[PDB]
């Protein structure tokens, strides 16, 4: 399964909405794939689990949701430490690939 | 009327550790001599009876229940014993009453690039019962997401195999294993020797 | 302190096979699943391959099946890639990743990630 993130880059001000969207090529389990975070200089840190699942010690301004072969995260007020970049993974069916990357960087 | 051990010891296939075969003795004078004195096994632990006295008392049923694990296990089967064994194929009872018999079986059951007849449990929802028997080969769930049989992440098959080749050592050359509980209860207690 | 312990940098020659070294500490390592993850400086993830600790099943990527072994060692509780025919492109951070995973149960994704080994290969 081939994945896709959009927009490239994305340019904002910190506390407005921002949107992320991941394409599959094709319908995967809204269960099993997930979206991480990762700032230049450490690991990448997950966020959401199963597309539509907010995990421990997360903020919740950021969510998901979506379904099929669209998957989409909003940040409801972004802040200057959320501006990193972003990173799909589904693990449904081998091999389980990371997307392409959706950097944030400020306006 | 001997015990037909020779039956039992002797059986030209065992089941895997986790549908370990079970057997019941009954109603027969069984001649433990022979089986203490053989001088063929590698491990004779037995609790609760004397391995020499054990002709004169005479308990109602024996189950003699028969498996094959690895050698590095075989201290695990033992009451009051932890670990893959002891939590998701076979346990026995803190106050478990009975012998425990293990015989390396190398040049009987390993074959030439590795006999992979042997399978074994490694996941469980929840630790077995004394003599508990779990054999149902239903795919494992390690997360809150039900996969539907599917094998993926957190869908985990619960059975591994032995690979139990001619090259390894000790720790991985297979160990028949027979145990023998000595069940009592409000019966008239028809199986002693001599 | 739930600890994905990974080997430091690593300088190795081109061709030679290096062990990724992946030290669980303070979770129960027998029933978790760890999978692995590489990233070029300024590239992307690429998912190196995943193992199931418990069972020994493991499954490599398509473009990476000839070089990489990732195995797992109880006795140590340690999880092993060996990279050989190690190539300048190899330069990268890796990444071990595993669910948080009780005796029973495991999350349902990636959370623990370990502080990624630097490998440099080059004469
Ligand atoms: C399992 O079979 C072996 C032989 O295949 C038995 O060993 C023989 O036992 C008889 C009587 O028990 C002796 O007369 C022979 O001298 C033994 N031969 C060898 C080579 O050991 C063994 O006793 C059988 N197991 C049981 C529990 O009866």
């Amino acid at each position: 399964i081939v994945l896709t993130q959009s927009p490239g880059t994305l340019s904002l001000s910190p506390g407005e909405r921002a949107t992320l969207s991941c394409r599959a090529s094709q319908s995967v389990s809204s269960s099993y794939l997930a979206w991480y975070q990762q700032k230049p200089g450490q690991a990448p840190r997950l966020l959401i689990y199963g597309a539509s699942r907010r995990a421990t010690g997360i903020p919740d301004r950021f969510s998901g949701s979506a379904s099929g072969t669209d998957f989409i995260l909003t940040i409801s007020r972004l802040e200057p430490e959320d501006f990193a970049v972003y990173y799909c993974q589904q693990y449904r069916n081998s091999p389980w690939t990371f997307g392409q990357g959706t950097k944030v960087e400020i306006k | 009327n001997l015990c037909p051990f020779g039956e039992v010891f002797n059986a030209t296939r065992f089941a895997s550790v986790y549908a370990w075969n079970r057997k019941r003795i009954s109603n027969c004078v069984a001649d433990y001599s022979v089986l203490y004195n053989s001088a063929s096994f590698s491990t004779f632990k037995c609790y609760g009876v004397s391995p020499t006295k054990l002709n004169d008392l005479c308990f109602t049923n024996v189950y003699a229940d028969s498996f094959v694990i690895r050698g590095d296990e075989v201290r695990q089967i033992a009451p009051g014993q932890t670990g893959k064994i002891a939590d998701y194929n076979y346990k026995l009872p803190d106050d478990f009453t009975g012998c425990v018999i293990a015989w390396n079986s190398n040049n009987l059951d390993s074959k030439v690039g590795g006999n992979y007849n042997y399978l074994y449990r490694l996941f469980r929802k929840s630790n077995l019962k004394p003599f508990e028997r779990d054999i149902s080969t239903e795919i494992y769930q390690a997360g809150s997401t039900p996969c539907n049989g599917v094998e993926g992440f957190n869908c985990y098959f619960p059975l591994q195999s032995y690979g139990f080749q001619p090259t390894n050592g000790v720790g991985y050359q297979p160990y028949r294993v027979v145990v023998l509980s000595f069940e009592l209860l409000h019966a008239p207690a028809t199986v002693c020797g001599p | 302190q739930v600890q994905l312990v990974q080997s430091g940098p690593e300088v190795k020659k081109p061709g030679t096979s290096v062990k990724v070294s992946c030290k669980a500490s303070q979770f129960t390592f027998s029933i978790s699943a760890v999978q692995w993850v590489r990233q070029a400086r300024g590239q992307r993830l690429e998912w190196m391959g995943w193992i199931v600790v418990g069972s020994g099943n493991t499954d490599y990527a398509q473009r990476f099946q000839e070089r990489v072994t990732i195995s797992r060692d109880m006795s140590a509780g340690t999880v092993y890639m060996e990279l050989r025919s190690l190539r300048s492109e190899d330069t990268a951070v890796y990444y071990c990743a595993a669910p948080y995973c009780n005796k029973t149960n495991c999350r349902d994704g990636f959370d623990m990630w370990g502080q990624g080994t630097m490998v440099t290969v080059s004469s």
